[PDB]
């Protein structure tokens, strides 16, 4: 595993940008396969969230990071938190792969938003990537 | 002007869902 910030980037290029990973990993791209299907149902409801919402800006990507930080301002994380987050950031980074600019800064700092949404400890305590792997076959 | 807090409650009731399909028996 690369590290927990640039696998999330990985699942945002591989997810929102639809850009192919050239080699499979055994738990990363199953859990990449599950949150492309995930966008795909519920594209309705990302859509809904983003319609009036101006978020092609490195100000809006700076909300869009501030969204992320808002799931969890209770406290509280469970995978399903985690696979909405990773989600939203993969929809919202496909949004932005006709910008080049904007895609990159959201590629900077987007994944570090997602990872501290989630929360690091909390992630880790509860079995990383593996988790949320068993999490997807068991739901998805 | 702000939206982050009404996408964190968007993200929250999409994850209520997820959560409902892990619980179902
Ligand atoms: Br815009
Ligand atoms: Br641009
Ligand atoms: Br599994």
């Amino acid at each position: 595993l690369p590290g927990e910030v640039l696998a999330i980037e990985g699942i945002f290029m591989a997810c929102g940008l639809n850009e192919p990973e050239y080699l499979y990993h055994p738990l990363l791209s199953p859990i990449k396969l599950y949150i492309t299907g995930l966008m795909r149902d519920k594209e309705s409801l990302f859509e809904a969230m983003l319609a009036n919402v101006r978020f092609h800006s490195t100000t809006g990507i700076n909300q869009l990071g501030l969204s992320m930080l808002q799931v969890s301002g209770d406290g509280n994380m469970n995978w399903g938190r985690a696979l909405a987050i990773l989600t939203f950031g993969s929809f919202v980074a496909q949004k932005l792969s006709n910008e080049p600019h904007l895609r990159d800064f959201a590629l900077a700092v987007l994944p570090a938003y997602a990872y501290e949404a989630i929360g690091p400890q909390w992630f880790r305590a509860r079995g990383g990537w593996r988790g949320l792997k068993a999490y997807c076959t068991q739901v998805l | 002007e702000q939206w982050a807090r009404e996408i964190g409650a968007q993200l929250r009731r999409m994850a209520d869902d997820l959560n409902a399909q892990y619980e179902r028996r």
